[PDB]
């Protein structure tokens, strides 16, 4: 296995395991997915948007697609780190058994 | 020279043996020199103070043929 | 001005802003390797 | 101005590249949604169009 | 000439001084070249693919 991390909030409480080819190759199918990229276009034209003002608009237009290959995943929702490492687990429970 | 000295413990005295005396104080204040440099602390324009960058990113630049402001 | 203590002149420091991104980050690139079309 | 843009013009590619990473994240999670429904249902054999 | 220029900001003006002006556009449309090479994406015969 291998470990890769992101900081996107959409995984704040998620771990997902996905297989991939141990050695990656260009435009392979055995990769879990592919990112098909085309050069991004940047254009500059003094458009008069609105009909009453003139602005130079420099715009970047993405042109790409994310494609999945392997219909396989395991999804885990891992929560409660602070409740275990911050607090007691063994002696805290024994302390509750006092008559 | 009273102008050149200061904090003289025993003091000093000079006698004003003069008729016409002029006092030019335009250069005495330190604040005036600071204002002449910059009335307000100098700030670089936001367009120049920023340095974004990208790597390994292929782009196609499309400007009008007669555009002077090139990318 | 009895006390001409500095008020009008400061040591100005410009904070760097090297905002950067390369195609995809390590997470997206490792999962979806880039193929140029 | 007829001088042109400064280096800030590269922020447009940075915005695209940041979006490129976020798009991979959204697509990954949307794909897992597909697996949840398909694997939950009666599909335990390979076939086209599932 | 207008044929060479691209989206000129200030614009371009030309005068036609020709008695006749033929226009052969058979090779201009880009889809024609794509079709000529591959009416459809090239796919190997099933036996050739394995």
């Amino acid at each position: 296995y291998d470990i890769v991390s992101t900081n996107n909030q959409l995984f704040d409480g998620k771990l997902v395991v996905i297989p991939t080819r141990a050695v990656q190759q260009e435009n392979d199918i055995l990769s879990w997915g592919q990112f098909f990229y085309v050069s991004t276009v940047i254009a500059d034209l003094p458009i008069t948007r609105g009909g009453h003002q003139v602005t130079r608009e420099i715009a970047a237009i993405p042109f790409n697609l994310h494609v999945n290959n392997i219909p396989f995943a395991l999804e885990f929702k891992i929560t409660g780190f602070q409740k275990v490492m911050g607090e007691t687990q063994f002696n805290g429970k024994l302390a509750d058994l006092k008559p | 020279s009273i102008e050149d000295q200061g904090t003289t413990i025993h003091g000093d005295v000079e006698l004003v043996v003069e008729n016409e005396t002029s006092a030019d104080v335009s250069s005495v204040l330190a604040e005036v020199d600071q204002i002449e440099n910059n009335p307000v602390e100098e700030v670089l324009d936001a367009d120049d103070a920023v340095q974004p960058t990208a790597l390994d990113t292929e782009v196609t630049i499309v400007q009008a043929e007669d555009e002077l402001g090139l990318i | 001005n009895y006390n001409e203590k500095s008020q009008r002149d400061f040591r100005v420091v410009t904070i760097g802003y090297n905002l950067a991104a390369s195609r995809q980050d390590e997470f997206a690139e490792r999962i979806y390797p880039t193929t140029v079309i | 101005t007829d001088e042109g843009p400064g280096e800030v013009v590269k922020a447009l590619t940075v915005n695209t590249n940041i979006r490129n990473s976020n798009n991979a994240v959204k697509r990954m999670l949307n794909y897992l949604a597909q697996l949840r429904e398909v694997v939950h249902n009666g599909y335990n054999r390979p076939k086209f169009g599932i």
